[PDB]
Order: structure tokens, then C-alpha cells, then sequence
């Protein structure tokens, strides 16, 4: 029950975004990775892809705005709850300090603490955070994906709020660090330069019309 | 204030800081400790973890020899006589002393130990020698090696304060306090190895107060090796804990037998009504079932056992996982759920024994698929090519891709080719690694078989066999097509 | 067709496992390490005895699922008899998972009915008194990632978690999982002489008809929840019963490289949900040609399909630097070598093109590190953990403070690599030789 | 590295805008975040001493970093480079994506103590 | 005096049995089936030509010895760990765990051997099968 948009040269990536998205938290998947390098229409296809269907609640995160883990661990409790508040008003909460979780074990208990307060909702629900450049973290090391791999095993299984992961990644090779985990991935390969010319003009030809 | 960083998850103890030179005003003003009623020690979660049955399980006949053998002493009457000896000695004389005690895991230390201090107290209640204050101090039980400062100041006065003011107070207890003010203290040091740390201040201080004359304490020193003072610690405190060390050798068959055979006193040829309906056993519809356990199977499992550790550990677990095998055996023929003569004989015991000796690597690598084997295969070609034992990644890919255009005659790989550099497909191109080959490289690494080098460039990083050569190729030997070509 | 929403909805929560508990799907080949588990958890939970086991398998090889589907059918049945602890060997270190065993132990103990506050002493010495020391409540730990904690240092944790299991009157059940083979010889004497040595190794696919059982088993609807079920598994049956069918040329190709239902079920979920009505779906059943194009998808972005992106100029430049770094004796190769060997290039081509300055070369060269051509020699790259990537992110490199055009470099894809997949109708393909 | 260049530069902002007016994380959220705590937009003015001798990758590094500030509409953002060889020297040692960004609005200055005497 | 206790003026015996108490490979390798005396056999050798080497390097050592000679019948490498871990129990092989020292650093378990070198030769010349190993 999803809307897919018309993206002119990312049709089949628009399609299995269609394929693994939707409000269902049973047949989505706990994590999904998309890769592809840069201005290979990452952002702006799961942008317009949120943006036909309203109904999926995404809260998007920049990698590279935080640069380190700890930083990165805030923001997702941060930014989680403050979704929540924004989503469900009538709800009452407790506002937990995200300066609190300084561990990723901080980090789920404290994403237990926000999501026993919603179990009055009737359906449910995905909350998806996308991480737009995972692998973009200036400081980066190995053994950092595997707690985000693993960390929907630790939250409660019959929760009415059941978080899911989208990340957005640069590097083949990072990507292939993690293959035995067998992540849904929808690859964005690099534009012929006819789509890079049809792209050009579709997206600047308009800015080229009030120029002074 | 503006914060360059925040701790928002500190959680700090209730500790003071003040320490027991300071609690009176001088020497001879501090009373009999004895006659104190927070010193020497004079369980509030246990209702905690309880809830009704609402059933009624089945215990069948095994489930009693399998509780009989948990860990949960015939063969050390030497070492519990010299052990008590020393401490009887030391009590009674208001004497301090270290009684060092060394051995490999299961061989009765601890058990030893415990059951002496209880003789001891047995003792002592009686009034045949002095009473004494009983510590236990395990050094893996601490999630700081200073902690057991905190610890046993805290069984000797009842204050709790915080580590250098806790090992002030005991260096100031046993130094300065008279003798006829205080009370012997006989402290257990368990896994002394964990209470090294790079400074030796832990030993030298729990070694050196017995080197004192007023001190009343006896140490009792559990370590793993009879020369850990040689091998980790200083010459001051090896001098300290002393030359004469107490071994505890590892047990011989007939020690594990008598272990045995006293956990199974009561049971072992005995009868039995087992109720056939549920299997429920009841210990003298309802038949009477004698239940024996084979004593050459006792035999077999002790000296496999007597030869490889004496663990006495070993032994019960071998016991216990015979008896869940002849029990498995027994409820699949029966179905009795969980809600003549029944035995624990040799080939339960020898499939006991195996289970823990035959080895998965080479079934395991036995049930991988061709690109995984075919990747092991050509790493051991490189290994026996150039006789090295590391071998490039990027030789790996040629030598993967030799061996599938030499053999272009195989039936196998001209089914197999399309598929390995296509995926079977005639729109995708052709590949410069196999399919899966990031995927096998990564299972191989998982599973330790591989050990590869922290290389950002792919072909010049170097990867290992962890496993045995002859185990590697005693897997590639069993394949019909890797052991053609 | 909201029969066929109803057939899609029911199929893509068979492939993703999310079904009622009565209802799950346990393949054939797993059902021995299945009812092996389930008489060990229900020997701990219904019949109060202490358990230790490892399970030992690679990813992805159902031991999360298998042990999940195990507690799910002891929770319906026996609610009040235990508590879950779960412990990941990556979220949790050594300090942290004493605090995430007494928080986890407060919250289950209040759903069945402080433990946790104080400092991280305070919090162990509590941990022991409640477990080290009508029916008594059994504790099960789940230990994903034991590995971690079996280290060569000390094991701590392991040591009193074993010790729990072996001395304490409260009845504790203790999962590890791993995919360490070895995993016996990973652990300290005193925790491997605590531990019971029960060691399940998961078992693994031996032939194609397991493959063909568990696809079986996946896609076959066995509820009468749409009208459209019973032609879903004819066609279906047909497929699969079929030898030359193009499913089972993909079960077979699966079976040769991957081995992995896992990687199968990726590809088969956005097949079921990109089509639009029935006989779309068995169109696409039939002929599986989308999992060609997922096949293709997902090797776009390798080092082929990084190549075909690759304009004139960017492989002019890379052609030129593999011919330098083939002569080189250690590899390596800079931008100046690499601008000369191409200018010399253009000049032979075009004495048998425009050549372009240094100055507009820098740029294709930088694209060509972005995308992962050329590497720093000898760099390490990413690093393990975090330590270590800390220690270097404080440590300035020899390689960035020279300038760029003496930096050297070494190829990710040789000459002879670049012959075999450049085109033979290409301007430069003659100098991929030597 | 990025990371401390990103926190002092966030500690800074954050002393200095509380100076002048609860505790935050010193990263670019806190730009992000800038309007909905001081209730006015944000005008940044980096002065980057002694170039010559920083690491270039660490300071193309921080300013593609900066880039990422572009995206909100209360934020500007001015960069000055104390050079003290000469202009060529350091667009050798950036990247090319990094210099057309710095083109798209720059103003050279040439202020030595032996100008013009 | 504690053993004077224990075994009931005190003597020269008694100090004698002190130091007898509280203090060897002839006697170890006399202890040992010629199984186990064939893997002591290859364990020294295996560090003659490594001389830093794992278990899986020993095994692989001691499986190059018995397809040449043929001598008993070749065992697997769990057994082979064992055997090793009978000559942890009887005071002969030594094992410890650390990184290796190569491209690779990752952590291994090997063998150190210390035994009196004099003696090991004297009891195994008396045993014929077992001199192709030496
Ligand atoms: N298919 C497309 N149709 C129209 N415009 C497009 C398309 N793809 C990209 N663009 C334009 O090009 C810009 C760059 O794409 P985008 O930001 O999505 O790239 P990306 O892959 O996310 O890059 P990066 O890794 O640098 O973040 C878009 O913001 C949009 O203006
Ligand atoms: N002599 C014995 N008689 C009966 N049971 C014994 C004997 N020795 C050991 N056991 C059993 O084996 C268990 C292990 O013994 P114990 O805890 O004393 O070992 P330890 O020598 O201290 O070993 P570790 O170094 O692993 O701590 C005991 O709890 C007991 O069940
Ligand atoms: N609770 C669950 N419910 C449904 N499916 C599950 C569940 N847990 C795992 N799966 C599925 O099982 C398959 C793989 O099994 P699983 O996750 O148990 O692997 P694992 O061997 O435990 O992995 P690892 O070693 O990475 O932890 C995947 O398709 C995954 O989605
Ligand atoms: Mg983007
Ligand atoms: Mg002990
Ligand atoms: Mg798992």
C-alpha cells in the first residue's frame, strides 16, 4: 500500500525502495543499506520516494555533521524522541536527556525508556532513521556497523514503535566488510553521460532562466 | 557555566575517606575491638527470584543421578592435614602466617580450603583455640583489583570506606594495634593471578602484613602455579609468601572413581517405582526399576580423565552428560514429556567422551560450498608453490582463475564457469572476481579459519591458514571434483 | 485484487519469518539442532537444571532464530518461570555488561512481579548476592558474540557467569553463540573447566533438495487466507517439482556460490512485491528474469562496473598508471610518472586525441583515488576498532604532508585485469599489453 | 584532526553566543540547532592562523565538513587563510572539488608588512 | 616441625624430607605410552626448524613423520591437542597464547618445550621405532 514515484533514471532502485518501505513493520526489514557513489541519486531518490508517501515517519540524520560516535549515539536519542513528541502530541512522555547515553548500551536502554510510553497506540509502527553517509563518520572504525546491525535485537519485540535502519553508504569495500550479514542492499550505480546531460538540463536549465 | 564535556552517569558510593589511625585520639585509647559490635561481623535479595509451580514437573530415574553429580573428600586427607596444621597452629599461638597453595583447575583447592576453615571453626566454637574472623577474597570476583581493600577493612570493622583509606586502616590495624585488643583473621586469597597488577602493591601489602608481629593474620594464598611468585612477582615477595608451597596434583582414576561412586551412594543399584504413564520416579501402572550405573564405565571415563587433567569437574560433567544420553535415549522411546533395569553403561560414557574430541573443522569445511573450497584449494596451491605460509590476495584471484581455464576439459567446469564469473546470466559482464568471493573470504574469516591483514589495497593484502595444513586438505580430499584436478 | 494483497502480504511475511508462533517455519535440515535446543531450554526452564552451551555456525545460520522460536514457545506456556538477560558481545564491553545484566534484571523482574544503582561494585557484589548466594525462576542469559568476552586477557564475566551456572541454587541457562569454530580454545582453563563443554554446531546445507525444501517451505502458503493460494502453490509445485525451471536454476546457483537462504530471500522479497497482480507473479515466478537484474544490481558497483563508468581521459590515466606500476618492481607509482607514460601515450597515438595539461589531470586523478583505482601504499585503511583508529586519527602520516605528485600509489586492478574487460574496438586497448 | 578542529570551533560558538545572550554537543547539529535556542541567525567568521603549516588534508577535510552548514538558511559562513608564501602553493595542496568551492566567492588580499614601503 | 607432627628431637631426616617435599623429565618420559613418547618426539623437532610454532604447525610436522615411517596409525588433530594436554599434566610441553609475530597479528596458541635435552636423547635411543624421529 505504497505510492512509487517516478525518478528518470533510478527506476529499479525507486522499485525495491517500494519493494522493502512500507508502515508494515512485519515485512520490512530490520536494516537496509543503500550504496552508490557520489551524485549517484542517493538522497534525492529516497527523498522523493518519503515525499510520496507521508504516511512513513523518517527521521534523517547527516554521518557527517557528527563525526564521531558518541555525538552520533545523541543524536539518534535525540532526534527519535523528539519525532515522537512531534507525531504522537496527546502522548505524555518523559523528556530523557540524550546527553544521558554515552554507550551504545546507553543508548538502548534509553530507546526503551521512550518507547514503553507509546504503548497505548493502537497499530504497530516504523519509525525509520536514515543515515544518510554512514560510512562519511571522520572517525570510523570496523566494529561500529555491527552495533547498529545488531542493535534491533536488544529493543522489545512487541513494541508498538519498532525502529528501522536505512543507511546510505560511499565505499564498495566497506560494503563488502559486511557481506555475511546478508542486509538487503540497493546499489546506485554511476550515470551514462546522456542521463548526466538529461539530469543537467531538468535541473538547471530553470536556474538558468532568471539569471540577472 | 559552559561545559567542555558532561558526566551525566556518575554514581559514586557512599565511602569515607577518613582512615582508622585517625578514629582515636591515641594507641592506648583504643579499646578491645573484640567487644565492638560493628567489627568482626557482628542475603536481603533471596526472596527475589520465587513464583508458584501451577504443575507438576517429571523427574524420571535419571534426573536424580544427573542432581547426584553436580559440583554443585576421600583423596585429600594429606593437603587438609597439612593446610590445618599450619592454620591450627597459627590460630592458637596469635601467630601470623601465608600458607601458599597451588594447582590446576578442579583439583579440590577451594573445596579443601573450606572445609578446613569450617573444621577450624568447629574448633573454635568449641573452645580449643581461639575465635577467629573468616574473609574470603576472590580476586575474579572484583571488578577493581583495589576493591579487596575495600572488602576485607569492611569484614573487620564494618566501615566502608574508600581503597588507600581502606589499606591505610588495615596497615595501621595490623601494625599498631595490640595483640590482646584483637581478633585472628584468617583471609582465603582465591585466583591470586587477578590480584597482579603492574605494581605489585596488592601483594607486597597483603604479604607483608603477615611479616608483622602484632598483625594476627593468616593468608591463605590459591594460585594456578606452584612459581607464579617467580614468574610475575618481585624477590621481596616471593621471599615473603615463602618456600615451602603445598601442591595439589591432579587426581589419578581411582581418586575420580572414589568421587564418583560418593555421589552415587545412595542410588547406584538401587530400585525404584517409576510410574510407566508419566515416567515420574519415586526412591523406595508402577513398575520397580533397578538403576545402575556400569563400573567399568566409571573405569573408562576416570582414566581418560585421570590421564588428560585429573579435573574432577571433568569427570562429574562426563558422568552427568553419559546420564543425559542414556536419559534422551530413554524419553524418545517412551514419550514422557517434562511437564526392568534401566543403564548408565560404556557406550553412553564413550559418547560422552568423543563428543568433545571429534572435530567440526573438517566437516565444516566439508559442507562449504564450491567457491569457498575452490578458494582453500588454491591458497593451498600458492602454499605448496612458493612455500610460503601467506599468500597474496590478488594470487589467490589468479590462481582461482588458472585452475578454471586449465581445467576447461571438466565437465563440472564448463557447467560451472557461466556461473561463476556471470552468474548465469548474458547481461551481466564478465567478472574479475568469482561470485561470492567477498562473501567466502568474509565466512572463512568468521569462522577462523583465515587470518587476513589490516590492507586497504586488495590484492597485495595477505591472508593466513589458521586451521592445520593436513586438516585443509584432508577436506579438500573428500570433494569428487577438487580431488580430480 | 485484494485476494492478491492478501496472497502478496501472506508471502512476505513467510519470507520475512514475522508469522504467529504456531505457524513458524523450521526447515528439515534444522530440525535436530532445533529439538536439541528445546530440550535444553526446557531441562533449565520447566525442570529447574543449570545449563552451559555454545552455539558455534557462521552468520546468518539461524541461531538467533532458532533460539528466539524456542523462548517464544516457552513464553506461551511457562510466562512466570523465567527472565530473559541478552547480552551482544559488540554493544557490550566488560564493565558495561554488568550494568546491562542489572538493568535487564530489574525490568524482567518487574514484569513477572534497587538491584542497579550504585556504583559498578556496588552493582557486581548485588549481581553475586542475587545469583551466585513454591519454584524458583529460572534465568536464561542469551550471549551473542561470546568470542569477544573469551579474550586473551582475562574473562572475567565468563569465569562468574560459568561459575553461576556450576555453584548457585538459583537455576541460570547460558547461551553463547559464535562463529568461531574454535571457540574451546578461546577459553581460560578455570572458565573451559567451569564450563560443561556442550558445543551445537549449527547444521549446514549438504545438498541441493534441503535448498529446494526450505524454498518450498518459505513460498508455499499453507493457510486458506486467499482465494488465490491454491494456483499460487500449483504453479509453484510445478516450478520446483521441474528440473530445467529457471527457480531452480537460481536454487542451483545459490547452492554453488552463496549456499545462503538468507541471500535467496533478498532476492526472491522484492520479486514478490514489485508485482502488481496474480499472473504478474507467476509470470515473474516462472521466469525469474528479475533476479537476473537483481544479480546485476548487485555487482554494479564493483571493480567491472566501476570501470564502464570511467570516461577517455579517466582511463587513459588509468591504463598509463598500471603500465607504470607493472614495470615497477615494488608496485608503486606517483602522478609525475603516470603524466609522462600517458603524454608518451598521446604522442605514439597521435604520431600513428588532445592532450591535456598536469594542472586539468590532477582532477581525474583525484576521482581515480575517490573511487578506489589507485590506494596509498602500505596505508592500513580502516582499522579495527575504535582504539586504534583513535590512536591514528592522532598521528600525522608521511603520505599527507609531502606534495600530491610524489605520493605513491599502487593499483587495485593490474594491466592484464584491464586488458581482459576493456573492449577490443577501444582507443587505448592496445596499450594494455606492454 | 576534524574532530578537535569541529569541537573548538563548537565550544567556541556555544561560549561565546551563552556570553552574549543547558549543555549541547559540540558538533554542526548545534549550527543546525542555533536559531531554535538564540531566536537569531548565525554569521561564522573562521580565521585560520599559520596555513603553511597545517595539515591540508585536515583543513579540505574541515572545510568540506563546513560545506554541510550550506543547507540551512540562517547560517553564513566566511573563511580567511593568513598565507604567507603565496596563493599557488596552497591550491596545490587542496583538492580540486575544494577549489572550485572556495572560487565560488573570494577576495585575495596582499597585506605584508614590506608593501609598497 | 609440621612434618615431625604430621608423621606422628627432631634430625637431619626430617630436614632432608623438607627439602625433598618442597622441590625430572627421565622420569616423566618413563610415565608415557609410545604414543605419547612419539609426539615429544616431533614437538622438539617442530621447533627446530620454526622455532616459534603453533600446535597446527606441530601437527602438521608430526603427520610429515608417519608417512615416511608408517609407524602407528596417523591420528587427528583433536587428539593430537590432547596428547599434547596429557604432556601439559605430566610436567614435559608447555603452552601459551600471543600474537604472532608476521603481517597478520592476530592471537595463537603454541608450544614451548624446556625439558633437559641430555636426557630426552637417552630414552629414546633405547626405543628403535622411535629414532627415525630424532
Ligand atoms: N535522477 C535524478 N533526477 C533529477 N535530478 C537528479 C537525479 N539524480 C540526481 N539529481 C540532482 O543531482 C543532485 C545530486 O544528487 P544526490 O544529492 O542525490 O547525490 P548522492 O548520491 O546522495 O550524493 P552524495 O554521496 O554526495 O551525498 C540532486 O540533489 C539533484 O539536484
Ligand atoms: N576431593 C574431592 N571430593 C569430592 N568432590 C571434589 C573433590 N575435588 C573436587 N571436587 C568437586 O569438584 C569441584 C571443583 O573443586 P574446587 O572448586 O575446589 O576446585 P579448585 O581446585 O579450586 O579449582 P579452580 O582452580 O578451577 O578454582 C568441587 O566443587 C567438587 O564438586
Ligand atoms: N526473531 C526472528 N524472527 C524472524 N526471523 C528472524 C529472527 N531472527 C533472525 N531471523 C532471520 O533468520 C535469518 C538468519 O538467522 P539468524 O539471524 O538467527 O542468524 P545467526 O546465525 O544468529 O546470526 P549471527 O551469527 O550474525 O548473529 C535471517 O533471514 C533473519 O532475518
Ligand atoms: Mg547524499
Ligand atoms: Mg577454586
Ligand atoms: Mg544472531
Amino acid at each position: 500500500n505504497v505510492t512509487t514515484p517516478e525518478v528518470a533514471f533510478r527506476e529499479y532502485q525507486t522499485n525495491c525502495l517500494a519493494s522493502y518501505i512500507s508502515a508494515d513493520p512485519d515485512i520490512t526489514p530490520s536494516n537496509l543499506i543503500l550504496q552508490g557513489y557520489s551524485g549517484t541519486g542517493k538522497t534525492y531518490t529516497l527523498k522523493k520516494y518519503f515525499n510520496a508517501n507521508p504516511n512513513l515517519h523518517a527521521v534523517w540524520l547527516e554521518p557527517v555533521e557528527l563525526v564521531s560516535w558518541k555525538p552520533l549515539l545523541q543524536a539518534i536519542a535525540r532526534t527519535v524522541q523528539y519525532k515522537l513528541k512531534t507525531l504522537y502530541p496527546n502522548i505524555p512522555t518523559t523528556d530523557y536527556d540524550p546527553l544521558q547515553v554515552e554507550e551504545p548500551f546507553l543508548l538502548v536502554k534509553t530507546l526503551h525508556n521512550i518507547f514503553v510510553q507509546y504503548e497505548s497506540l493502537q497499530e504497530k509502527t516504523c519509525l525509520f532513521l536514515i543515515l544518510d553517509g554512514f560510512d562519511s563518520l571522520q572517525d570510523l572504525d570496523a566494529a561500529l556497523f555491527n552495533k547498529y546491525i545488531k542493535l534491533n535485537e536488544l529493543l522489545p519485540k512487541d513494541s508498538k514503535i519498532n525502529i528501522k535502519f536505512i543507511y546510505t553508504m560511499l565505499e564498495t569495500s566497506f560494503l563488502q566488510r559486511y557481506s555475511t550479514h546478508c542486509i538487503p542492499t540497493v546499489m546506485f550505480p554511476r550515470y551514462n553521460v546522456d542521463e548526466v546531460s538529461t539530469i543537467l538540463v531538468m535541473s538547471r536549465c530553470g536556474e538558468l532562466m532568471e539569471d540577472s | 557555566v559552559i561545559r567542555k564535556f558532561t558526566k551525566k552517569n556518575v554514581a559514586r558510593a557512599k565511602k569515607k575517606y577518613t582512615p582508622f589511625s585517625k578514629r582515636f585520639k591515641s594507641i592506648a585509647a583504643i579499646p578491645d575491638l573484640t567487644s565492638l559490635p560493628e567489627f568482626y561481623g557482628n542475603s536481603r535479595f533471596e526472596n527475589k527470584l520465587k513464583t508458584t509451580q501451577k504443575h507438576q514437573i517429571v523427574e524420571t530415574i535419571f534426573s536424580k543421578v544427573k542432581k547426584q553429580l553436580n559440583s554443585s573428600l576421600p583423596a585429600r586427607e594429606n593437603e587438609f592435614a597439612s593446610i590445618y596444621l599450619s592454620a591450627y597452629s597459627a590460630i592458637e599461638s596469635d601467630s601470623a602466617t601465608t600458607i601458599y597453595v597451588a594447582g590446576t583447575p578442579g583439583v579440590g583447592k577451594t573445596l579443601t580450603v573450606r572445609e578446613v576453615v569450617k573444621e577450624l571453626l568447629s574448633s573454635s566454637a568449641q573452645r580449643e583455640i581461639p575465635d577467629f574472623l573468616y574473609v574470603e577474597i576472590n580476586g575474579l570476583k572484583m571488578v577493581k583489583p583495589t576493591d579487596c581493600y575495600e572488602t576485607l577493612w569492611n569484614k573487620v570493622s564494618g566501615e566502608r570506606l574508600t581503597w588507600a583509606a581502606s589499606m591505610e586502616s588495615l596497615e595501621f590495624y595490623f601494625k599498631r594495634v595490640p595483640k590482646n585488643k584483637k581478633k585472628t583473621i584468617v583471609v582465603l586469597l582465591d585466583e591470586l593471578d587477578a590480584m597482579v597488577t603492574k605494581s605489585q602493591d596488592i601483594m607486597y601489602n597483603f604479604f607483608n602484613w603477615t611479616t608483622y608481629e602484632n598483625a594476627k593474620l593468616i593468608v591463605i594464598a590459591v594460585a594456578n602455579t606452584m612459581d607464579l611468585p617467580e614468574r610475575q612477582l618481585g624477590n621481596k615477595i616471593t621471599s615473603r609468601i615463602g618456600f615451602t608451597r603445598i601442591m595439589f596434583t591432579g587426581y589419578t582414576h581411582e581418586e575420580l572413581k572414589n568421587i564418583i561412586d560418593l555421589r552415587l551412594k545412595g542410588l547406584n543399584d538401587s530400585f525404584f517405582y517409576v510410574d510407566t504413564k508419566t515416567g515420574n520416579a519415586i526412591l523406595i501402572d508402577v513398575r520397580k526399576v533397578r538403576l545402575r550405573m556400569s563400573a567399568d564405565a566409571i573405569e573408562i571415563a576416570s582414566r581418560k580423565v585421570a590421564s588428560v587433567s585429573g579435573d574432577a569437574r571433568r569427570a562429574l560433567k562426563v558422568c552427568k552428560r553419559a546420564a543425559e544420553i542414556a536419559e534422551k535415549h530413554y524419553m524418545a522411546k517412551h514419550g514422557y514429556g517434562y511437564d526392568g533395569v534401566q543403564t548408565v553403561h560404556i557406550t553412553h560414557v564413550m559418547k560422552a567422551l568423543n563428543e568433545t574430541l571429534n572435530s567440526h573443522v573438517i566437516t565444516f569445511m566439508t559442507r562449504l560450498s564450491f567457491t569457498a573450497k575452490l578458494f582453500i584449494y588454491a591458497l593451498l596451491n600458492l602454499m605448496k608453490k612458493n612455500g610460503s605460509q601467506e599468500q597474496e590476495l590478488g594470487d589467490i584471484v589468479d590462481e582461482i582463475k588458472l585452475l578454471i581455464e586449465v581445467n576447461g576439459s571438466n565437465k563440472f567446469v564448463m557447467e560451472i564457469a557461466k556461473t561463476l564469473f556471470q552468474q548465469g546470466s548474458d547481461n551481466i559482464s564478465e567478472q574479475l572476481r568469482i561470485i561470492s568471493w567477498d562473501f567466502v573470504l568474509n565466512q572463512l574469516l568468521d569462522a577462523g579459519i583465515l587470518f587476513k591483514q589490516t590492507m586497504k589495497n586488495d590484492r597485495i593484502c595477505c591472508v593466513k591458514l589458521n586451521i592445520s595444513v593436513e586438516e585443509a586438505k584432508r577436506a579438500m580430499n573428500e570433494d569428487e571434483t577438487l580431488r580430480n584436478l | 485484487d485484494p485476494g492478491f494483497g492478501s496472497l502478496q502480504r501472506r508471502l512476505l511475511q513467510q519470507l520475512y519469518g514475522t508469522l504467529p508462533t504456531d505457524e513458524k517455519i523450521i526447515f528439515t535440515y534444522l530440525q535436530d539442532c532445533q529439538q536439541e535446543i528445546d530440550r535444553i531450554i526446557k531441562q533449565s526452564i520447566i525442570q529447574k537444571e543449570s545449563h552451559s552451551v555454545i552455539l558455534v555456525g557462521p552468520r546468518q545460520s539461524y541461531k538467533t532464530y532458532l533460539l528466539d522460536y524456542e523462548l517464544s514457545l516457552l513464553q506461551q506456556s511457562y510466562k512466570e518461570q523465567f527472565i530473559t538477560i541478552r547480552l551482544n558481545g559488540f554493544i557490550h564491553s566488560e564493565q558495561t555488561a554488568i550494568n546491562g545484566i542489572a538493568t535487564q534484571l530489574e525490568q524482567q523482574l518487574q514484569k513477572i512481579h534497587t538491584i542497579s544503582s550504585g556504583s559498578l561494585t556496588e552493582v557486581f557484589e548485588k549481581i553475586l548476592l542475587l545469583l551466585d548466594s513454591i519454584t524458583k525462576i529460572t534465568v536464561v542469559f542469551i550471549f551473542d558474540e561470546i568470542d569477544t568476552f573469551a579474550g586473551p586477557v582475562r574473562q572475567t564475566l565468563l569465569y562468574n557467569l560459568f561459575d553461576m551456572v556450576e555453584h548457585s541454587r538459583v537455576p541460570v541457562c547460558i547461551f553463547g553463540c559464535t562463529t568461531k569454530l574454535n571457540i574451546l580454545e578461546y577459553l581460560e582453563k578455570r572458565v573451559k573447566s567451569r564450563f560443561s563443554q556442550r558445543v551445537i554446531y549449527m547444521p549446514q546445507i549438504q545438498n541441493l533438495d534441503d535448498m529446494v525444501d526450505a524454498v518450498r517451505n518459505l513460498l508455499t502458503v499453507r493457510s486458506e487466507i486467499s482465494p488465490w493460494v491454491s494456483q499460487w502453490n500449483e504453479t509453484l509445485e510445478k516450478e520446483l517439482s521441474d528440473p530445467r525451471s529457471n527457480l531452480n536454476r537460481h536454487i542451483r546457483m545459490n547452492f554453488e556460490t552463496f549456499r545462503s537462504l538468507p541471500t535467496l530471500k533478498n532476492s526472491i522479497i522484492p520479486l514478490v512485491a514489485t508485482s502488481k497482480n496474480f499472473g504478474s507473479l507467476c509470470t515473474a515466478i516462472k521466469s525469474c528474469s528479475f533476479l537476473d537484474i537483481y544479480n546485476k544490481n548487485q555487482l554494479s558497483n564493483n571493480l567491472t562496473g566501476r570501470l564502464q563508468s570511467l570516461s577517455d581521459l579517466e582511463l587513459a590515466i588509468l591504463i598509463s598508471a598500471a603500465r607504470v606500476a607493472l614495470r615497477a618492481k615494488d608496485g608503486s607509482f606517483n602522478f609525475n610518472l603516470a603524466y609522462a607514460e600517458y603524454e608518451k601515450m598521446i604522442k605514439a597515438i597521435n604520431s600513428r586525441i588532445k592532450l591535456w595539461l598536469k594542472k586539468d589531470v590532477k582532477n581525474v586523478w583525484e576521482n581515480l583515488v575517490q573511487l578506489d583505482f589507485f590506494t596509498e601504499k602500505s596505508a592500513v585503511g580502516l582499522r579495527d576498532n575504535a582504539t586504534a583508529a583513535f590512536y591514528a586519527s592522532n598521528y600525522q602520516f608521511q603520505g599527507t604532508m609531502i606534495p600530491f605528485d610524489l605520493r605513491s600509489y599502487q593499483m587495485q586492478i593490474i594491466l592484464q585485469e584491464l586488458r581482459r574487460i576493456i573492449p577490443k574496438s577501444n582507443m587505448y586497448y592496445s596499450w594494455t599489453q606492454l | 584532526n576534524v574532530r578537535m578542529m569541529l569541537r573548538r570551533s563548537m565550544y567556541k560558538l556555544y561560549s561565546a553566543a551563552d556570553a552574549e545572550e543547558n549543555d549541547v554537543s559540540y558538533d554542526l547539529s548545534l549550527v543546525e540547532n542555533f536559531k531554535r535556542l538564540f531566536g537569531k541567525d548565525l554569521a561564522m567568521v573562521f580565521n585560520f592562523k599559520d596555513v603553511d603549516s597545517i595539515n591540508f588534508n585536515t583543513l579540505d577535510n574541515f572545510i568540506i565538513l563546513l560545506k554541510s552548514a550550506f543547507k540551512y538558511d540562517h547560517v553564513k559562513i566566511s573563511l580567511i587563510f593568513n598565507i604567507n608564501t603565496n596563493l599557488s602553493n596552497i591550491e596545490k595542496n587542496l583538492r580540486q572539488s575544494t577549489i572550485r568551492l572556495l572560487k565560488r566567492n573570494y577576495h585575495k588580499l596582499d597585506v605584508s608588512s614590506n608593501k609598497g614601503f | 616441625i609440621e612434618i615431625y607432627e604430621l608423621e606422628k628431637k627432631i634430625g637431619l631426616n626430617y630436614i632432608a624430607k623438607v627439602f625433598s617435599k618442597f622441590v625430572s623429565t627421565r622420569t616423566r618420559i618413563a610415565k608415557l605410552n609410545i604414543q605419547q613418547k612419539l609426539i615429544l618426539c616431533t614437538i622438539i623437532q617442530s621447533l627446530k626448524l620454526n622455532s616459534d610454532a603453533t600446535i597446527d604447525e606441530s601437527f602438521d610436522h608430526y603427520i610429515k613423520a608417519i608417512t615416511k615411517t608408517d609407524t602407528l596409525a596417523p591420528l587427528q588433530r583433536n587428539e593430537f591437542l590432547e596428547i599434547c594436554t596429557i604432556l601439559e599434566t605430566c610436567g614435559l610441553v608447555s603452552i601459551k597464547k600471543t600474537k604472532c609475530k608476521g603481517k597478520t597479528k592476530r592471537f595463537v596458541d603454541k608450544i614451548d618445550v624446556d625439558l633437559d635435552m641430555r636426557e630426552f636423547y637417552d630414552e629414546m635411543t633405547k626405543i628403535s621405532i622411535l629414532k627415525p624421529f630424532l
